[PDB]
């Protein structure tokens, strides 16, 4: 709610790690479910800088990682809208330049503007893809991960978006590449994909038995070959 | 300060360590540089300031003045804290049928009169001349009500005119 | 304030840089125990209490101020050094008009409140000056503002003054 | 504060880092919240207190009263700490064979008399009337002994009665 004003709510306590730890040029993807239960924004009143953003402060104000929220959801009220955005980490500023994380909106014009918003499953992840909702590393349990794996072969290089095209099995193993899970299998073998050339990696596997996960195996190290 | 726990096997170990080191570095009072410190700071031991010391409302929280408006003969007040009193009685008078009259200030029970300067007058019958009296009192306690009056040291009293007793309180 | 070296994933001497940062913080910080020496201008936002022995340099320069008129001794005119409480004493000597009554005090400047007043009375002894000191306490004096305390008359006629001297004590607020 | 060394290849690195961060967080004086600080804290630079400044035994530690009990004309004392003196001589007397007599206070070597209010008397032969004198003295030094007497400005002295000199000492 505001009249010729910027209205914000601090989101700072909801970011695991400070934005000055992110390497410039890396991508991070934000994903969130949003619902407007009330939208009271008159004729003269304009909505601007409506977003959830991590950014530099005094002097700079440059965005680090952000996601724009609907500027006029009046014709889509009481509906869950999924909103996604990939952000590229900007280059480091002077060390004197600070950061902040806020949910901001600006109401400008003659009359007061207000709305009520519901925010469900907010997510920020390293990468260029908004993958399924997951809690943080410190809050994640065995139950939170996919239970079944689907496979099919020989077709075009791109993968089907139809569940039925796959052969679905209950996963018996979880494969951890450098401490993070990257998939699993019913079989005693798994194919590690999308690795970068000439880099060292560590892999360890655990066994799944209906939300009972074994301790992780002894790690094994390998290095991808270099191309010509 | 609220630091994020560093555990074996954690994700984002380097950044959490970095953030925690940065948190500690920006929230702590350090042995160098200009700073601003918030919160109620109670020091158990001795404190010395070699540079310029500056404080707010000194005269209000250390100096207290209590005087009787309607009479100026006796001052009755409830001590705001532990203190040292400096009582002055601005008296004017004459001795009975001329001559000698010496005035002072009474010492209340639980108080010690450090020094006393009595106020003497002589001659000038039925005419009031200046004769101020002063005394220093130690060991005045918080909440304890005190009463300083006019005592007579030597001679007879003829009659007072325009008396006014003022109490300064140097907080202890 | 302290200069810490950034801890990043993949850095070379991680353990050793964490150790040096912990050691830096441990030696530069003011701690809740032991005797220490603290450099820099320290401004405290909140309340400060010293249970032990509080030491401050130049207390009378810092918190007390004395202003008096040398050439006349009846009218003290001064520019307040800081926010204060004034204690005005006028060391007067005189006699009432053709003998008799004369009562003297001190004027209250606009914006000031006279807490208490002890007037100076005299009687008889025509064309002979006898002691008649007057005192008053003033509150609400402000930094850099100019004030003027004079001799006011309460009751009776003035005959003539001799050796007057007004002294003003200023207890910093 | 004794922190446990963080070394390359140490067995409980994560646990020891957490521990050292926790040690530092609980032992340090911080720029926020209410706290209690032990030990003698010596400040090299300037110190300012915007809030309420509480002081234990201000009176005794910054104010000192010295007066002569047996005579009341000459106060002799050793300055507890470098300060500013406020000398008042509560005198009563008469000029020789009536008339004029003006009294003050002597300025000791190494001291500067800021202001002086002399005490005048006239007539009333062999009768002692109030004639108080006051003066302010700066540049008093720790440990050195001082002596304030009765000086005469103008006229002849007839005889004193009930004199009492009080010396207030504002630490500086």
């Amino acid at each position: 709610k505001g009249t010729n004003a910027w209205v914000n709510k601090d989101l700072g306590e909801g970011f695991s790690i400070q934005p000055i730890n992110y390497k410039p040029g890396d991508k991070y993807t934000m994903s969130v479910d949003v619902m407007f239960t009330s939208w009271n924004v008159p004729a003269g009143t304009t909505i601007s800088a409506f977003w959830m953003r991590q950014r530099y402060t005094e002097n700079s104000w440059k965005e680090i990682c952000t996601i724009d929220l609907p500027k006029d959801p009046s014709k889509m009220l009481n509906q869950w809208i999924r909103i996604t955005q990939t952000s590229t980490i900007p280059p480091y500023e002077d060390p004197s330049v600070g950061t902040q994380a806020i949910l901001n909106v600006g109401f400008f014009g003659q009359q007061e503007g207000s709305f009520t918003i519901r925010v469900r499953n907010p997510k920020q992840e390293l990468g260029s893809i908004a993958t399924p909702y997951m809690p943080s590393a410190s809050e994640v349990t065995t139950a939170d991960w996919p239970k079944f794996v689907g496979t099919y072969v020989d077709t075009n290089p791109v993968s089907s978006t139809v569940s039925s095209k796959y052969d679905w099995d209950e996963m018996k193993y979880r494969v951890y590449l450098d401490g993070t899970p990257v998939g699993g299998s019913k079989l005693l073998s798994f194919d590690l994909e999308n690795l970068k050339a000439g880099t060292s990696y560590n892999v360890q596997v655990s066994q799944i038995n209906g939300n009972v996960e074994s301790d992780k195996s002894e790690s094994v190290a390998f290095k991808t070959t270099l191309p010509k | 300060a609220e630091l994020t726990k560093i555990t074996r096997g954690m994700q984002n170990g380097a950044e959490t360590i970095n953030d925690n080191l940065n948190k500690l570095n920006t929230i702590t009072v350090q042995k160098t540089g200009d700073e601003t410190i918030a919160g109620k700071k109670t020091f158990s031991g001795d404190v010395s300031v070699d540079g310029d010391f500056t404080m707010k409302k000194f005269a209000d929280s250390y100096v207290a003045f209590f005087a009787n408006k309607g009479s100026g003969n006796t001052v009755t007040f409830t001590a705001p804290w532990d203190c040292t009193a400096e009582v002055e009685l601005f008296y004017h008078g004459w001795g009975y049928s001329g001559g000698e009259w010496e005035i002072g200030i009474t010492t209340p029970s639980g108080l010690t009169q450090i020094y006393e300067a009595t106020g003497y007058t002589n001659g000038h019958d039925n005419q009031a001349i200046s004769m101020p009296t002063k005394a220093i009192y130690s060991g005045l306690k918080k909440g304890l009500q005190y009463t300083f009056d006019i005592r007579d040291a030597n001679g007879r009293g003829g009659g007072p005119k325009h008396p006014m007793m003022i109490v300064k309180l140097y907080r202890n």
